[PDB]
């Protein structure tokens, strides 16, 4: 199991001639989203999203949700302020977007951390590494790096990642131990599809398995096929979990030359399946 | 600004189907810009009642959504999933098939 | 814990 993480994304988005922006924001302790909050939701409040936050009292909650209040009021003047910079009109939708998080080395400190800012759909400024600097996208982002320069703001982010961020999300691994301490293995099998004389699909299933990182690849005797594999995107299973295929055509009666090889943190070893009805 | 990325879209059930087995029935939404979008889960070409996950977002910004609902496979109902956004010139539509 | 007060751009 790899270094947890605490992690955060925010996005705000314009209607124009149409009312105030509306602020949407998640939080995540590795992929488990755990809490969420909603400019539109009457008394809009950072909410429980998985089981074990809602052990938290009420001054968790409410600290949470002033701090979300004050965000979707400073991404709508960002929204303003971006027209400005890139000189647009009043006319269009606009979307300002951010992701920031820690992450929880072996020795129970910080390991390392970001903070990125996005304009419709585009780098705009980042964090560097060090947490002591800025990458402007733009000469548009330059006048903010100048700004945030001038407020050292860098200090400000360090200071959380090292201290806060950590502080949480160790509380949130023991608080919920049971499932974010613990990594699911994938159920896996292959099926088959005949198509033609000439081809046969192998289908390789991933099912069932945190985190959503895994490797699915094809050989046939030591060599990967990845070319003109089919690879779908991880996808959600609805309950925590994850799912994945890969999927190839080979020659009718070639099928016990290809081998499925999958790796997952929660495996004791790699595995190795074929087709076997 | 002009960036308006394509949805990609995936329809599949939450365990292996078997006729007549209580399931649950995904709509997968991914790689999107701007974030205006509808999504319709269809049963024999009409709207199901399904729920929607929070705005969440991606390492290069695009923008992902699941819709999905309970459901009871069998050998004569056909399901899908419709979307709707400003990269599309007419809907896209998915079948869903237990192969996939 | 989210980051406390986000400064303007
Ligand atoms: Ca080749």
């Amino acid at each position: 199991m790899g270094p947890h993480s605490l992690s955060y994304f925010y996005t705000a988005v314009s209607r124009p001639d149409r009312g105030e922006p509306r602020f949407i924001a998640v939080g995540y302790v590795d992929d488990t989203q755990f809490v969420r909050f909603d400019s539109d939701a009457p008394n809009p409040r950072m909410e429980p999203r998985a089981p074990w936050i809602q052990q938290e009292g009420q001054d968790y909650w409410d600290r949470e949700t002033q701090i979300q209040r004050d965000n979707a009021q400073t991404f709508r003047v960002n929204l303003r302020t971006a027209l400005g910079y890139y000189n647009q009109s009043e006319a269009g939708s606009h979307t300002f977007q951010s992701m920031y998080g820690c992450y929880l080395g072996p020795d129970g400190l910080l390991l390392r951390g970001y903070s990125q800012y996005g304009y419709d759909s585009a780098d705009y400024i980042a964090l560097n590494e060090d947490l002591r600097s800025w990458t402007a996208a733009d000469t548009a982002a330059q006048i903010t790096k100048r700004k945030w320069e001038a407020a050292d703001e860098a200090e400000q982010w360090r200071s959380y990642l090292q201290g806060l961020c950590v502080e949480g999300l160790r509380r949130y691994l023991e608080m919920g131990k049971d499932t974010l301490q613990r990594a699911e293995p994938p159920k896996t099998h292959v099926t088959r599809h005949p198509s033609s004389d000439l081809g046969v699909t192998l289908r390789c299933w991933a099912l069932g398995f945190y985190p959503k990182e895994i490797s699915l690849t094809w050989q046939r005797e030591g060599q990967d096929q990845s070319q003109d594999m089919e690879l779908v995107e991880t996808r959600p299973s609805g309950d925590g979990t994850f799912q994945k295929w890969a999927a190839l055509v080979v020659p009718p009666g070639e099928e016990q030359s290809y081998t499925c090889h999958v790796q997952h943190e929660g495996l004791q070893e790699p595995l190795t399946l074929r087709w076997d009805p | 600004m002009m960036v308006a990325r394509p949805p990609k879209v995936q329809v599949y059930s939450r365990h292996p189907a078997e006729n007549g087995k209580p399931n649950y029935l995904n709509c997968y939404v991914s790689g999107f810009h701007p974030p205006q979008i509808e999504i319709d889960l269809l049963k024999n070409g009409e709207k199901m009642n399904a729920e929607q996950s929070d705005l969440s977002f991606s390492k290069d910004w695009s923008f992902y959504l699941l819709v999905h609902t309970e459901f009871t496979p069998n050998a004569v109902d056909q399901y899908s999933c419709r979307v709707k956004h400003v990269t599309l010139d007419k809907p896209k539509i998915v079948k869903w098939d237990r192969d996939h | 814990i989210a980051y406390e007060r986000m400064c303007n751009i």
